[PDB]
């Protein structure tokens, strides 16, 4: 398991369906087979869905995951019930993996406002891009693309950008940045 | 254009660019009746550029000849054996000293104390005490004189060498010599202790506002009989506060003479004199008699101070004269015409052309505060330091708040002790790029790009290869405190705005306008006034945003007034912006707008509020 970088906006975006699940009673990885001959392994949780954020209407009632962490490890705790609100890829009926690769974050870490992001926000910047930046120094050239510099900030995903930020899009087509519940202006002015 | 070049009666002006390189690279390098031996040689010029920041290219006659023009100290940067005994240090810790002579610019209270400022420099820092005595010889014997004054070290008329101070020794040891062709301020202009009147004790306070026309100088404006008279404050038709001024030519002080006038010539034993002398005086007091001889009838006043409108040139000190004309063309105000060396001078009559009568316009001077200051450390042994906001550095430069730098407090205390019956001076000078450095504020201020920190300003026009410095920010504006945060100029005005502190500065044309600098408060701002974050104009919109916080503001630099319920935040108009930006800076053209926060910049786009490059501050701008 090897994944790339992305700002939680992208999320909400590339992703089939996202909720806060959690996990009653594991079912227990059963079996499976493959190339080599031996059963397939995969981690299957009993989950309760709070709330559903995007995705399709076929409710989640177990998560899925790879064997082992080394490929991909969406090892989750049951009992304690903490909330993950991880988008992984939507399968039919209740059926969504969860790749140590996805968005995937215990309830608590989320900010006041990345939770909010979920019903609205977020999802009016996807016919957006965002731009990850690489060196300082670096540029950003198209109307639509939005400058994504956390490697430079903070080395890691969760980072000022990424833990406040959605970049919109621009009613003309181009896309920007935010903070608050605002959307409604260009710039500052008085009748003169 | 083919700007012409002339000689002034009084003034012997040749030196044409190098020309003077030559005498001004041996005056304090070493490198007498020979152009300097750079020619197989490479040597001199050299380290010249070595001192005052390495801008070393040679010869460099485009930028470094205007160094070897800035007023500085007497004293060699190289080769501290110039007399003065190899060990530079006092073996004692009780130190006298004694004022010799003294200055017509200034009433000899103002020295005497002007003087004993300087030596407490040195004295809060160090076991070092100094004691004023009125006779015999003492460890430091003070006085002013001109070129040729007796020691063997002339100096040159007015500007260039301010002084020269030999360090610790026998009888020269120390002795401190101040310029007498220059004139010796507080720092700020011409000052005059006002005679009589309804303030008889105060400074004359220039400018002044009579008949809306500010004055700078004593004038007889008013009067009929001829004398000098000053208001001691700003508006005389408010306070209505003055005194007169002082001149031999109209009165005098104590003495038996009643306040008469001098009289000229006056005989004293076998000599006339037409000025007050000291003759016959130790106590360095110019006297003069009263009448025409002085023996026969015994009559005397004292002379203590002079005023006048002009300086140097060979007016006397003769006001100037509006309009005049000067070949060939009418001027009403202090010119440049026929100088090129900078320096403002003016006519005193209607016509230099048959007359051929000037003098100089007062500039600011030089405080005998500061000089001295410089100069007694030299006395204390010290030596020319390499330190831009060392105050013994050998460029003068005027700050109104000045503080002795560690690099001072250094030197000094490396030779004597710190403080008798562990604090230090704090800051020190900050450098270029070798460290990570969060300015106090970058600006378009004229066409140069300053940044800022504490008590310097680097700054630069286009390159960002390399901007200049460091220079200390009171350079152009000293009533500025050692630490400003946000600062804009209005390009509807061209005026130089500083913020700072719980108050603001606003300059204009180098001189800040009366009343500012005001708090935050009659700005525009509520009382959350304590301190600014950062300030800039729009490259579109023309207005200038205060940021402050995590709310921004706005101001009318078009109107006086205010815009409806700021502080609003960022919530509406600005986006990528973070919480409190060290700047903001609008350049020409382009319609970007950069915003400073930490060690890099965010580009921002004035045609479309969106945003653009993220780029490193040290690599970008500021040259590395
Ligand atoms: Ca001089
Ligand atoms: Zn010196
Ligand atoms: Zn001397």
């Amino acid at each position: 398991c090897s994944c790339s970088p992305v700002h939680p906006q992208q999320a909400f975006c590339n992703a089939d369906v996202v909720i806060r699940a959690k996990a009653v009673s594991e079912k227990e990885v059963d079996s499976g087979n493959d190339i080599y001959g031996n059963p397939i392994k995969r981690i299957q949780y009993e989950i309760k869905q709070i709330k559903m954020f995007k995705g399709p209407e076929k409710d989640i009632e177990f998560i899925y995951t790879a064997p082992s962490s080394a490929v991909c490890g969406v090892s989750l705790d049951v009992g304690g019930k903490k909330e993950y609100l991880i988008a992984g890829k939507a399968e039919g009926d209740g059926k969504m993996h969860i790749t140590l690769c996805d968005f995937i974050v215990p309830w608590d870490t989320l900010s006041t406002t990345q939770k909010k992001s979920l019903n609205h926000r977020y999802q009016m910047g996807c016919e957006c891009k965002i731009t990850r930046c690489p060196m300082i120094p670096c540029y950003i050239s198209s109307p639509d693309e939005c400058l994504w510099m956390d490697w430079v900030t903070e080395k890691n995903i969760n980072g000022h950008q990424a833990k406040f930020f959605a970049c919109i899009k621009r009613s003309d087509g181009s896309c920007a940045w935010y903070r608050g519940a605002a959307p409604p202006k260009q710039e500052f002015l008085d009748i003169e | 254009a083919p700007s012409p070049i002339i000689k002034f009666p009084g003034d012997v002006a040749p030196k044409t660019d190098k020309e003077l390189a030559v005498q001004y690279l041996n005056t304090f390098y070493g490198c007498p009746k020979e152009s300097c031996n750079l020619f197989v040689l490479k040597d001199t010029l050299k380290k010249m550029q070595k001192f005052f920041g390495l801008p070393q290219t040679g010869d460099l006659d485009q930028n470094t000849i205007e160094t070897m023009r800035k007023p500085r100290c007497g004293n060699p940067d190289v080769a501290n054996y110039n007399f003065f005994p190899r060990k530079p240090k006092w073996d004692k810790n009780q130190i006298t000293y004694r004022i010799i002579g003294y200055t017509p610019d200034l009433d000899p209270e103002t020295v005497d104390d002007a003087f004993a400022r300087a030596f407490q420099v040195w004295s809060d820092v160090t076991p070092l005490r100094f004691s004023r005595i009125h006779d015999g010889e003492a460890d430091i014997m003070i006085n002013f004189g001109r070129w040729e004054h007796g020691d063997g070290y002339p100096f040159d008329g007015k500007d260039g060498l301010l002084a020269h101070a030999f360090a610790p020794g026998t009888g020269v040891g120390g002795d401190s010599h101040f310029d007498d062709d220059e004139l010796w301020t507080l720092g700020e202009g011409q000052v005059v202790r006002v005679k009589y009147g309804n303030a008889d004790g105060e400074y004359c306070k220039f400018p002044f506002l009579f008949n809306g026309k500010e004055y700078n100088s004593c004038t007889d404006t008013g009067r009929s009989d001829g004398f000098l008279w000053c208001s001691t404050t700003y508006n005389f038709e408010k306070d209505g506060k003055y005194g007169f001024c002082p001149h031999e030519a109209l009165f005098t002080m104590g003495g038996n003479a009643e306040g008469q006038p001098c009289k000229f010539p006056f005989r004293f034993q076998g000599t006339s004199y037409d000025s007050c002398t000291t003759e016959g005086r130790t106590d360095g007091y110019r006297w003069c008699g009263t009448t025409e001889d002085y023996d026969r009838d015994k009559k005397y006043g004292f002379c203590p101070e002079t005023a006048m409108s002009t300086v140097g040139g060979n007016s006397e000190g003769a006001p100037c004269v509006f309009p005049f004309t000067f070949l060939g063309n009418k001027y009403e105000s202090c010119t440049s015409a026929g100088r090129s060396d900078g320096k403002m001078w003016c006519a005193t009559t209607a016509n230099y052309d048959d007359d051929r009568k000037w003098g100089f316009c007062p500039d600011q001077g030089y405080s005998l505060f500061l000089v001295a200051a410089h100069a007694f450390g030299h006395a204390m042994g010290l030596e020319h330091s390499q330190d831009p906001g060392a105050l013994m550095a050998p460029i003068y430069t005027y700050t109104k708040n000045f503080r002795l730098s560690q690099d001072d407090i250094k030197g000094i205390q490396e030779l004597y002790g710190a403080s008798p019956d562990t604090p230090t001076l704090g800051p020190v000078t900050p450098e270029i790029c070798k460290q990570d450095i969060v300015f106090d504020g970058i600006a378009q201020i004229r066409g140069e790009i300053f940044f800022f920190k504490d008590r310097f300003i680097w700054r630069t026009v286009t390159p960002r290869d390399k901007p200049m410095g460091p220079l200390l920010v009171a350079t152009f504006w000293p009533e500025l405190p050692e630490k400003i945060d946000a600062v804009y100029e209005a390009p509807q005005e061209e005026k130089a705005v500083f913020f700072a502190g719980n108050e603001y500065w606003i300059y204009s044309a180098s001189t800040l306008e009366r009343g500012y600098p005001k708090p935050l408060t009659s700005l525009g701002l509520p009382p959350d006034v304590q301190r600014v974050d950062a300030a800039f104009n729009w490259s579109k919109n023309k207005k200038t945003y205060i940021f402050a916080g995590d709310k921004f503001w706005r101001y009318n630099e078009v109107k006086k007034k205010m815009d409806p319920g700021f502080p609003k935040l960022i919530a509406d108009a600005w986006n990528a912006i973070p919480d409190n930006l060290d700047a903001v800076v609008d350049l020409q053209g382009g319609g970007h707008s950069y915003f400073f926060k930490g060690a890099y910049y965010l580009k921002l786009e004035n045609q479309s509020l969106k945003s653009v490059k993220f780029g490193s501050i040290k690599s970008d701008w500021l040259g590395c």
